[PDB]
């Protein structure tokens, strides 16, 4: 039996039902040309459409029946339309007819033309995970500052506990000077270098102060992250922390305090957190660079010419900056060789995490809530960056090879576009391009 | 304003009214260049509209716009002008050792001048 | 690689294997939840129960998508033709997920009514060449 | 005036002619290339192996067009009447892209079966007034 339905109201199917929707077409048609064609857009929507007819045996069930219909159809929503030859589908109505004859006294005839209820914004909003970790990484430096400077305990002695204190505050003012000066072959660090020297040069007069001292380190901190660009920073913030955790394991007689145990174990503790999150940072951004240095605008099936100009890459000679469009990595400079293959990405990924880990079971500790309750955030975030955007990336594929071909056939074989060679060499970890190992699984992108 | 710089706005003045003067239009059908890259504005590109009788062979884009309409598509309407508009008073479109000099290192932008 | 669902006794609960629980990496449990977890039933459609309870997960509405199947409608029908082609179309649209993503290629489902008092579906769904092989079981039954 | 490719134990390859490699400069490479080189199958094609690669050339996104023929798509066929009209039709399309250029007039080309178990395509062109002499070979076998 044809009983579809709208809104579990009955009816009955008759004369015709029909589904009409196609891809829309922009026709290309050139001047003096033959050859013209068409260019896809999307798909448009599907107008289903069908007619009904309600009857009956006593002329007054048959009109109870067509009025609900009828305030079924003409009602504010998506209904369940039942059809035997749809399906089941939820669709908003666009216009209804109701035809009698005055001769048939049962008949009723509705023809209904529905749509789909597709209901998506244009926008489409999504995340951006590689500008949601300098936001936290600045959120994690200043608890962490605030955390030392409400620790820090004031010493009046002037014995071996200040001392100490001198020479823990001294050895990490070194350990920053010794990175500024490691960085400075190339880049300018006079002024750097000249607070650095003041600063130490008047340690007595800091740690009788804490926020003061807090501050003095933060700052130095903050000016050897902001001397570094996109190249060496992840180099530099891994020898600085390698450097402040050979510490924070020597301490984990002499003084016969308390007041300074702590003083000493919270400074080395923060100077590691620190250094770890500007490390992570950097990490952030070098896959930046790398994924943009890897990205090759061809993407077609054209023919080589015999172009003059820039024989590889480059730029045609004199043409200004208004022809070129920036991309964000220039724009945020103002690549390691880790950040290339993806073995490297996982490695890099899982030290970074088990880093961090230990620094949030350690601050569990001493400055105990705070810190590890941003750390940890800040971890979740960085390693969803790394793996979501390295890793994680569109259309990507593993295979085997039955035996060893060139990177070029291999990608030709396997997505039919050989021009992005180099991205699956590279992203393999191939030495030689002409010899990509055939048993070893191989990850092909599309 | 002295001698030297009244020629050259005047020179200026001159080569902007020839920019203004002379206008070339066109609807390409990609966003993207023939190599791949998106169409900028200061680029210097050779026209052959020769079946409808046009003797112009180079000129300079002036303006581009990208467009994605439903019903246009994928359409970038670039403007062209003729270079020579757009030049400063020192350079020409294509007296001593100093001149010779000047003239190389003018020839060859790429290079670094003595300065 | 998340714990398999495994039926035992007409409910699926997790279990385990040696150390812990046995994982499941495939389409099996994707589709064992897509189809026998109870969606929001529509204004309009009325419930086997005679309350107005309609069913669902709290976090339907955090999800982007409701969860499961609308095939706790048919708990009480009778053998007629009708059920056969609306269990038919349910389960469809709740599956149909999968192939709107690029996950299956094409789903065909029949139904019948096997010895008397069987409900029979037949699903079979298309995977595409990158799919790895898919788990398979059989319901269990013990004590 | 590039190699020329000579047929022998039914597979080609270039030769030898005295001092250096027999040359040519005609039709007969360029349709013997167009012809016998395996282009990309469709991704809706259904290939004659039970494999998934469609064969194809490194350079095809390189050199502006495909290069050669969609005929290796009928390496095991029955004795049907729809396999020769498909050899018909892709001979057509290996071959229409001499006659979009001003190489050739017109291209008739018809598919039969001879002796059992041959499969005859005869495929005549027009060549134009100032066209060269093509080159002219038959088929050999040794050994």
């Amino acid at each position: 039996t044809g009983k579809g339905t709208f809104r579990n109201v009955p009816f009955l199917v008759i004369e015709e039902q029909k589904q009409a929707g196609g891809r829309r077409l922009v026709k290309r048609e050139y001047p003096l040309r033959d050859t013209g064609g068409v260019n896809d857009l999307g798909k448009k929507l599907r107008s289903r459409t069908f007619s009904a007819c309600i009857l009956n045996s006593n002329a007054e069930t048959a009109r109870d029946e067509a009025g609900a219909l009828m305030d079924a159809l003409d009602a504010p929503g998506s209904g369940e339309l039942v059809h035997p030859d749809f399906g089941t589908v939820d669709v908003m109505v666009d216009s209804w007819e109701c035809r009698t004859k005055a001769d048939e006294l049962n008949y009723y005839a509705f023809t209904v033309t529905v749509y789909p209820s597709l209901q998506d914004t244009a926008p489409d909003a999504e995340t951006d995970t590689s500008a949601a970790v300098p936001a936290q990484a600045v959120a994690v430096t200043g608890s962490l500052g605030d955390t030392l400077s409400s620790v820090w305990q004031t010493v009046k002695d002037g014995t071996a506990a200040a001392t100490a204190v001198m020479e823990a505050v001294t050895g990490v003012i070194d350990d920053i000077s010794d990175a500024v000066d490691n960085l400075g072959v190339t880049q300018t660090v006079s002024g750097l270098m000249g607070s650095l020297s003041a600063m130490k040069g008047s340690v007595t007069s800091l740690i009788n102060q804490p926020a003061m001292l807090a501050s003095s380190l933060m700052g130095a901190l903050s000016g050897v992250s902001s001397l570094c660009d996109t190249r060496t920073a992840f180099s530099t913030w891994n020898r600085l922390a390698q450097r402040f955790e050979r510490r924070h394991a020597a301490t984990a007689t002499s003084y016969n305090s308390p007041v300074a145990e702590k003083n000493i174990a919270t400074l080395n503790y923060v100077m590691l957190a620190a250094a770890q999150t500007y490390r992570a940072e950097a990490a952030s951004q070098a896959l930046t660079a790398a994924l943009d240095f890897s990205r090759r605008m061809d993407n077609a099936a054209r023919a080589p010419v015999l172009d003059a100009p820039s024989t590889t890459t480059g730029t045609a000679s004199g043409a200004s900056s208004t022809s070129a469009t920036v991309t964000q990595g220039q724009l945020q400079l103002t690549t390691p060789p880790v950040f290339e293959s993806v073995s490297d990405i996982e490695k890099t990924t899982a030290m970074l995490g088990a880093a961090l880990d230990s620094v949030i079971l350690t601050a569990s500790e001493q400055g105990f809530s705070t810190d590890s309750v941003q750390l940890t955030q800040l971890r979740l975030l960085v390693v969803a960056d790394l793996e979501k955007r390295g890793l994680q990336l569109a259309g990507s594929e593993s295979h085997h090879l039955p035996e060893t071909l060139p990177a070029m056939v291999a990608l030709y074989r396997f997505t039919g576009n050989s021009r992005n060679w180099q991205r699956l060499a590279r992203r393999n970890g191939i030495s030689n391009p002409l010899f990509v190992p055939g048993g070893v699984s191989i990850e092909v992108i599309n | 304003i002295t001698a030297k710089d009244a020629q050259a706005r005047a020179l200026r003045e001159q080569r902007r009214r020839l920019a203004k003067s002379i206008t070339f239009e066109a609807e390409i059908d990609g966003w993207t260049r023939k190599d791949g890259q998106l169409w900028m504005p200061n680029l210097l590109v050779t026209i052959d509209a020769s079946k409808y009788a046009i003797k112009t062979t180079e000129l300079l884009v002036s303006k581009v716009t990208l467009i994605l309409n439903d019903q246009d598509g994928l359409k970038t309407r670039v403007s062209l002008a003729p270079r020579e508009g757009f030049l400063v008073p020192v350079e020409s479109d294509r007296g001593g050792i100093d001149a010779l000099v000047e003239d190389y290192y003018r020839r060859h932008p790429e290079k670094t001048p003595p300065w | 690689t998340d714990l398999a669902i495994i039926w035992t006794n007409g409910r699926g609960d997790i279990a385990q294997d040696g150390i812990d629980m046995l994982t499941d990496d495939s389409l099996t449990t994707d589709v064992t939840i897509s189809l026998f977890t109870d969606r929001r039933a529509l204004d309009s459609d009325t419930l086997p129960d005679g309350s107005d309870d309609r069913r669902g997960w709290w976090g339907d509405s955090y999800r982007d998508r409701p969860i499961g199947s609308r095939l706790w409608l048919l708990s009480r029908e009778k053998a007629t033709p009708d059920t056969l082609e609306r269990a038919r179309g349910y389960a469809e649209e709740a599956l149909e997920w999968l192939k709107t993503a690029g996950r299956v290629s094409a789903i065909n489902v029949r139904a019948e009514q096997l010895h008397q008092g069987w409900l029979y579906l037949y699903i079979a769904l298309t995977l595409p060449d990158g799919s790895v092989i898919p788990y398979e079981f059989k319901a269990a039954f013990n004590g």
